[PDB]
């Protein structure tokens, strides 16, 4: 269907795509912002370990 | 490393009933996966997926099912069990039931994410508690003592000062000193406490100046009932990180364990599980094990987790399922009597039902005196005989107390008067108290004493 | 839109409600039967309807409301009479004319066509306001000025302010815009009963609830914003204490809440309140209804309304406290509420717990009781109110072992303990001193000492005297008064005098209808000081008893004095009497 | 005597407060050294956020 009617906003969503089945019941919000949030929350202990020492 | 994945957000919520939220068409669920539910209004709340069958999922929301629409709410599957971001910096702070920092402070920067309900310690690697503790109260230390790694609760009915006793113990907590970095760090769980009690705890802890070494996990009665179950889990997980993974001994405290029992009962009744005695869940023994059965000392590490729960007999009955199972699991009891409170005694510790199953190892020659065991046994056993004499006097008369029974009655009177009573801030040392304990045992003749040998106390000398 | 599919007694299943939310109230059928949503299984819903569902038709329409069980607050909330589900009984009776409550009434909670005098604050048309700001106040009636607080969860820069004048609730008295979008607010605020009202900070209670009765004021004090418990089942003590709270208590408002009691009992009490009248300290005479709100749900009312009456009342009290007023709620029968909850649980087939009550009974009671307390307001200007609950309990046969009683005793700080034995012995206060207690005395000690540093010591001495009273009781029981020493006899006589002169009130008598704390404190001083002064002289008990007849008469009359003379005169008289008693005790020694 | 004993406290508490303020400033300078650790680690964790594969 594409963004032909509505689209992820530019500054609010730096990039990436969202893929959802019919009726939008199941959605996989695979955008770059969410990817960064997840990787940040996962790698935070490494960040703390490297900030010290 | 395996590439990351963004959590799938579902909207196929197809049923709500009680505290359980049903889902359908779930693509690859995971048991006990934490799911945070976003309602149509936009507010968010957490929840666990209790039962996973086929492509369905029976989620138990935390903040309550109210406001969930079967066609506007969205559920996000994080794909990982509940984990508490434990860190050494967490010391000296206050957290909500789930762990939200409520001291107007920045959130915890985790040194490591650790899953709650950690695996058991291999009992081959498990060791035995071998050191006494200086809490700061006479009667607990002198008789039915507490070892650095021993679990033991406080039995005390509603309205009794057990909260004040817990606060005094936490503020006066310290090692025997017979070091500050490894000194007692206190994790203070608070399951289902009143708001006034919460403010009292905060003010008392801030006043003693030991905020630098005490963590509060406050969970008020206003908070959701399910969120109270995870508070002891989080507290014990943080204690495990502090003790085993950092070294310092932890003195875990949980108030109102009966509130935790009530939370378990409510959650079980919600899901309609098989009921044990008094309608409690049939697995309450296992849950109370997973809470209590973590105190101990691990061989390869210098840490130690000492557990001091605080129960409350609902009907002031020891036979209630919660205290009964606790006594099955908790390796001893320190008992508090309402009858002694009726006599205006500030620390109403009744010693007749109070015994420490690990006291036989806390005592010895490295600490205390060589007459500790026998003196404790005598002041434990002659109290029962004094009570029997009092009952006989009540049912017969004052003339029933013979030349022997009257001695037991006087022993009971002096024991309840001088020995048990103590100051609200008195750090009565063991030897100074053991001298008066010997005097109490010596009220009875030095030859009628059956269990104790005369030589044991004879090694010690008065004055 | 939405049609029923299965109607099995109270339970109702309605299809075509995919957008419905859990616990959202809904209108069922042409008769507009009101019921709450329980399970949203599938695209269908599930509703339990409060009123009788007899006569429903399959495919009868079901109309959503998009709101949980909520109460419409605002002007006109005071004085009226409301049902459990916030139904104005008086206006319903006037409109329908007949007496019976129609099955499916749709009268709004407050009359939206009546006019109230409105005047804004000094706020400007383009200022900034936030949730909880007091932008206007309304003279709903004389001497009960009503502040109009901007609803919480609403904020933004001011756009329009209605100038002072005559207005109705349907008028748009306020309009403002946070973002470019603008919202207009009327004088009516809706708030769900289950959700508490937003607070800024839970303060520490620091002011006693002066009930006007000496026994409650001095022996077992209760603090503003503090829970209270009454074992009220007979002796009319609950009615007496409720009347005392309505007439003389410090609270600026009272919200009685009656659930599931005898219908004729509620008739009697709801006819008693209008007859009750209270005089102003400025000499004005008012009616208690001008500051009283009443939520009465008899047994004939639906069980769900009986359960919801308590939450309705506590939400009303919270709304009153939102403008800093001190308001006191009075749950008539928590036991009836618990029985209603038990019936609802049995309807839902929830797993039974101890003695048959559902496992969440203690938790829900604690959640309800935790709403009481002195709280800082939300939004400016700075002010602070309080909500105190004096909810009573009805233990079965007086055995304080039922789960309701146990939970209440575990949560409530102050328990006053009315005793039927005292009522049998013709005791107007009927408060059993042997069982009552006030756990808030430690926090109230600051004010107790600020008023009088010796008052707390006097209270401790009185507690010791009461404790020794039973000791002397069995002493007389086993051997008699002969074995009592002179000091023991003096202590027993002073305890008896305290019980029969000050610890007991006379209620009906005009002189003892209201007991000011000043008179109570002077009476306690004149009793305890005399007790000591007689005590250390041990002197023959018979001799001092003979020579203290005038002192005994003065001590007895220290409570017979009417409050007409006022505090300055009565305090002087009590001080003179105490000085005379001290002189008589010391000179004759 | 009590006033003379407590007079030294009025200075000791202030000295302790000043010492604590200086220690906090030094700790933040270590966080400014942490800001130097930022200068040495910002590029490191920014290149750690190359998880844009598959």
């Amino acid at each position: 269907p594409g963004p032909g009617h509505h689209n992820a906003h530019g500054p609010s969503c730096s990039g990436g795509v969202v893929v959802a089945s019919r009726d939008g019941k199941i959605v996989c919000e695979n955008t770059l912002d969410a990817r960064l949030d997840v990787v940040f929350r996962k790698k935070l202990p490494e960040i703390r370990k490297q900030l010290v020492s | 490393e395996g590439t990351l994945e963004v959590a799938m957000e579902y909207r196929t919520v197809t049923g709500v009933a009680g505290p359980l939220v049903i889902l359908d068409k779930v693509k690859g669920p995971k048991y006990y996966e934490i799911v945070n539910i976003r309602l149509g209004d936009g507010t968010m709340r957490r929840g666990q997926v209790l039962e996973v069958d086929g492509e369905k999922a029976v989620v138990q929301v935390f903040e309550g099912t109210s406001g969930i629409d079967n066609k506007f709410t969205t559920v996000q599957f994080t794909g990982e069990v509940l984990k508490t971001p434990v860190s050494l910096d967490m010391l000296g702070r206050i957290f909500n039931g789930s762990g939200k920092p409520i001291d107007n402070g920045p959130p915890i920067l985790p040194e490591a994410y650790l899953d709650i309900s950690g695996s058991s310690i291999n009992p081959s690697e498990r060791t035995y508690p071998e050191e006494m503790i200086q809490t700061g109260i006479s009667t607990i230390d002198v008789m039915n003592s507490i070892a650095r790694g021993q679990k033991i609760p406080l039995f005390s009915a509603a309205g009794l000062p057990h909260n004040e006793i817990a606060a005094q113990i936490c503020r006066q907590a310290g090692l025997v000193k017979r070091g500050e970095e490894d000194n007692f760090a206190i994790v203070f769980a608070a399951m289902g406490v009143n708001m006034e009690t919460a403010q009292f705890f905060k003010r008392d802890f801030e006043e003693n100046g030991s905020m630098e070494r005490v963590t509060l996990f406050l969970n008020l009665a206003n908070d959701p009932t399910i969120e109270r179950i995870i508070t002891p889990r989080i507290a014990l997980t943080t204690a495990e990180y502090l003790a085993y993974e950092c070294g310092k001994h932890v003195l875990v405290i949980l108030t109102d364990m009966s509130s935790y029992a009530d939370a378990l009962r409510e959650v079980s009744a919600a899901r309609e599980e098989v009921p044990g005695r008094r309608g409690y869940p049939g697995y309450m023994y296992t849950d109370l094990a997973q809470i209590y059965e973590r105190a101990g000392r691990i061989e390869g590490r210098k840490g130690s987790i000492t557990q001091i729960p605080i129960l409350t007999m609902p009907n002031d009955d020891i036979t209630h399922p919660t205290p009964d199972l606790t006594g099955y699991i908790t390796e001893g009891q320190i008992y508090i009597d309402r009858q002694l409170q009726n006599r205006q005694i500030y620390p109403p510790i009744n010693v007749l039902p109070s015994l420490s199953r690990l006291m036989k190892s806390a005592i010895g020659e490295g600490m205390t005196r060589r007459d500790h065991s026998d003196v404790s046994n005598q002041l434990y056993a002659n109290y029962a005989i004094g009570k029997d004499v009092q009952a006989m006097k009540a049912v017969v008369g004052e003339e029933a107390l013979s030349s022997e029974d009257l001695l037991y009655l006087e022993f009971l009177d002096k024991f309840e008067r001088k020995f048990v009573a103590q100051g609200a801030y008195d750090s009565r040392n063991i030897f100074q108290s053991l001298d008066l304990a010997w005097t109490l045992l010596r009220i009875f003749p030095r030859e009628l004493l059956h269990r104790i040998p005369g030589k044991t106390l004879d090694q010690y000398y008065s004055r | 839109y939405g049609y029923v599919r299965k109607v099995s007694g109270p339970v109702v299943i309605a299809d075509g409600m995919n957008g419905a939310a859990m616990y959202e109230l809904v209108r069922v059928g042409h008769d507009n039967l009101i019921g709450e949503i329980i399970r949203l299984e599938g695209d269908s819903a599930t509703i339990q309807v409060y009123e009788e569902t007899a006569g429903l038709m399959v495919n009868d329409p079901v109309l959503r409301t998009h709101k949980p069980l909520s109460v419409e607050l605002g002007p006109g909330i005071l004085g009226n009479i409301f049902d459990g589900i916030q139904r104005p009984l008086k206006t319903i009776a006037i409109r329908s004319g007949d007496v019976y409550i129609p099955r499916g009434v749709s009268v709004p909670a407050l009359d939206k066509d009546t006019l109230w005098e409105f005047q804004p604050k000094k706020i400007g048309e383009g200022d900034l306001l936030t949730g909880g700001d007091l932008y206007a106040t309304v003279f709903e009636n004389s001497l009960m000025q009503h502040h109009v607080a901007l609803p919480p969860d609403a904020m933004g820069k001011v756009t329009y302010v209605a100038p002072a004048g005559q207005y109705s609730l349907k008028d748009t008295v306020l309009e403002l815009e946070f973002q470019g979008v603008k919202k207009s607010f009327t004088m009516l605020q809706a708030w769900p009963v289950r959700t508490p009202r937003p607070v800024s900070s839970k303060l520490a209670a620091d002011t006693p609830l002066l009930t006007g009765q000496r026994v409650l004021d001095a022996l077992f004090p209760s603090v503003l914003g503090g829970t209270c418990a009454i074992p009220g089942a007979f002796g009319c003590g609950k009615t007496v204490i409720s009347q005392a709270l309505s007439k003389y208590s410090n609270s600026d408002t009272v919200v009685y809440v009656g659930c599931g009691e005898r219908g004729n009992e509620m008739a009697e009490v709801l006819m008693d309140f209008p007859q009750l009248t209270m005089t102003l300290p400025d000499g004005r005479e008012e009616s208690v209804m001008k500051r009283t709100t009443l939520v009465a749900n008899t047994s004939n009312m639906p069980v769900a309304a009986r359960e919801a009456s308590i939450y309705t009342g506590i939400t009303i009290a919270e709304y009153f406290r939102d403008m800093g007023y001190n308001v006191s709620m009075m749950a008539d029968s928590t036991s009836r509420w618990a029985e209603a909850l038990r019936e609802i649980s049995g309807r839902l087939a929830e797993m039974p717990a101890d003695s048959g009550y559902p496992a969440y009974l203690a938790a829900r009671l604690a959640s309800f009781y935790e709403r009481a307390g002195k709280v800082k307001c939300l939004g400016g200007p700075e002010r602070t109110g309080s909500v105190t609950i004096v909810g009573a309990v009805s233990p079965p046969g007086g055995d304080f072992s039922d789960p309701v009683t146990s939970a209440t005793l575990s949560i409530v700080q102050v328990f006053w303990g009315l005793d039927k034995k005292l009522a049998q012995r013709k005791h107007f206060p009927s408060v059993n001193w042997l069982i009552s207690y006030s756990k808030y005395s430690t926090a109230l000690e600051s004010f107790y000492e600020q008023f009088d540093p010796d008052f707390i010591n006097i209270r401790t001495k009185a507690r010791e005297v009461l404790q020794r009273e039973d000791d002397l009781n069995e002493i007389v029981q086993l051997v008699g008064k002969d074995a009592l020493a002179e000091g023991d006899k003096i202590t027993l006589e002073t305890a008896k005098l305290l019980r029969e002169d000050y610890l007991a009130q006379n209620a009906f008598t005009p002189y003892d209808k209201f007991c000011p704390f000043y008179k109570s404190v002077w009476m306690m001083r004149n009793i305890i000081h005399f007790y000591n002064l007689a005590n250390q002289a041990v002197i023959t008990y018979t001799l001092i008893k003979h020579r203290l007849g005038d002192l005994f008469y003065r001590l007895v009359s220290q409570k017979f004095e009417d409050p007409a003379e006022g505090e300055p005169a009565l305090v002087a008289k009590f001080k003179k009497l105490h000085e005379d008693l001290t002189a008589g005790f010391r000179a004759l020694e | 005597e009590f006033q003379r004993k407590l007079a030294e406290s009025s200075g000791d508490s202030g000295a302790n407060v000043k010492r604590l303020e200086q220690e906090t400033e030094v700790k933040i300078h270590h966080l400014n050294a942490g800001a130097e650790k930022i200068q040495y680690d910002v590029v490191q964790m920014l290149l750690k956020h190359v998880t844009t594969v598959k």
